[PDB]
């Protein structure tokens, strides 16, 4: 069976900068093999094909090389438009495959870095009724990623929480996060202060409001 | 009418439909490509201009592709709660040295295997408690994927963020939108659609 | 056939 193996699983670049990922098959698939781009919620987008022809209207910041068992994908010149997971594939057989795609590189671009600001959301009124309640906190605009924490009355939270994080923006490669907390509504009319607190780094910045 | 996503009990056999025309050259295939929640993507199969169909060894005897006239069919033939995946298809094309790859690709289907029954969203304003304000609606606990969410009839666009959806411990799935605004604004009214329950819901929010 |  054909095994095609990506490395690294991820990789970071500098706008302007130069990144090569790497492509491995375990026999020989004689050049037929394909890159694709795939940005999140959308379908791969062919960036590649015969080792190292560009798709239609691929940017020439992208590269393709290689043959035999060794095949490789260079970006020169990273923008952030170029921040998504890159897949290779073979093109070679149909026949006895585990999967014709290697296991995907996730390639993030480093912008201009900005700090985030943070936005608390109390739950809506008709929530508790529910016997659930959901408390919202977005982290505006950043790059680089942040950590997200969230005390009630003072105490970590470590259940309930789920984070959701847009796409790097492909002008800008910043990022936006939603992190929800969910509690029943029993525990949260036992406590009072909410706090979403958002670190970047060593500096940290907090919304909270009172029950 | 399609909705993009499907909503299968398990054992029930799904078939889902290429929208990309079957191949016109004889080297070139129909595939069939699965993307499992946070995972890279695995082929499944594809189908030659011969009728002979090939699977991912994982995938033989869990799926068929057939073709009729020039339409490309996908059938999972027992679905179960592990088959919940984004699908694709996609068409390739080869000659003595050179294949082109996977040039055209359809739009994925969000397809959740579960038991439990189709869920229309609870809708939730979001507001704060000063030049600009961000409001937003909290759109909770729904299934199958997905919903769509516009601003004012979707007359409000700009400094809008919708978030990807997030798959509740539940099972269902939840998502946020929110939308920057200046602060003497109007209120402005969510418009959040379900098309698998064809509910609709308007909430209108402010600070 | 392929790579021929």
């Amino acid at each position: 069976a054909i095994k095609m193996t990506q490395t690294p699983s991820s990789v970071s670049a500098a706008v302007g900068g130069t990144v090569t990922i790497n492509c491995q098959a375990s026999e020989d698939i004689k050049r037929y093999l394909a890159w694709y781009q795939q940005k999140p919620g959308q379908p791969p987008k062919l960036l590649i094909y015969a080792a190292s022809k560009l798709a239609s209207g691929v940017s020439s910041r992208f590269k393709g090389s290689g043959s035999g068992t060794e095949y490789t994908l260079t970006i020169s010149g990273v923008q952030c438009d170029d921040a998504a997971t890159y897949y290779c594939q073979q093109g070679y057989t149909s026949s006895n495959v585990n999967n014709a795609f290697g296991g995907g590189t996730e390639v993030v671009v480093k912008g201009d870095p900005v700090a985030p600001t943070v936005l608390i959301f109390p739950p809506a009124a008709d929530q508790v009724a529910t016997g659930t309640v959901t408390i919202v906190c977005v982290a505006n605009k950043y790059f680089p990623d942040v950590t997200v924490t969230w005390e009630v009355d003072g105490t970590t939270q470590t259940t309930g929480i789920e984070n959701s994080k847009t796409p790097q923006n492909s002008a800008d490669c910043t990022y936006n996060l939603s992190s929800t907390l969910t509690l029943t509504s029993t525990q949260y009319n036992s406590h009072k202060e909410y706090t979403c607190k958002v670190t970047q780094g060593t500096t940290s910045v907090v919304q909270s409001f009172n029950r | 009418e399609e909705s993009g996503g499907r909503l299968v009990t398990p054992g029930t056999p799904l078939t889902l439909t290429c929208t990309v025309s079957a191949c016109s050259l004889y080297h070139c295939t129909m595939n069939w490509v699965r993307q499992a929640p946070g995972k890279g993507l695995e082929w499944i199969g594809d189908i030659y201009t011969d009728g002979n169909t090939y699977y991912a060894n994982w995938a033989k005897g869990r799926f068929t592709i057939s073709k009729t006239s020039t339409t490309v069919d996908l059938k999972i033939t027992s679905p179960t709660t592990e088959d919940t995946a984004t699908y694709f298809c996609a068409r390739d094309s080869w000659d003595a040295s050179s294949y082109y790859g996977l040039d055209l690709w359809g739009q994925g289907t969000l397809v959740t295997v579960s038991s439990g029954q189709p869920k229309g969203p609870s809708v939730f304003p979001l507001a704060p408690c000063s030049s600009t304000v961000t409001l937003g609606c909290l759109v909770k606990g729904y299934l199958p994927e997905p919903v769509t969410v516009t601003w004012n009839s979707g007359t409000l666009t700009n400094g809008v963020r919708t978030f990807p959806s997030v798959r509740q411990s539940s099972g269902l799935y939840s998502l946020s939108s929110v939308v920057s605004v200046t602060s003497s604004s109007q209120p402005v009214t969510c418009n959040v659609a379900h098309p698998a329950t064809n509910t609709k819901v308007d909430k209108t929010v402010a600070p | 056939g392929k790579g021929a």
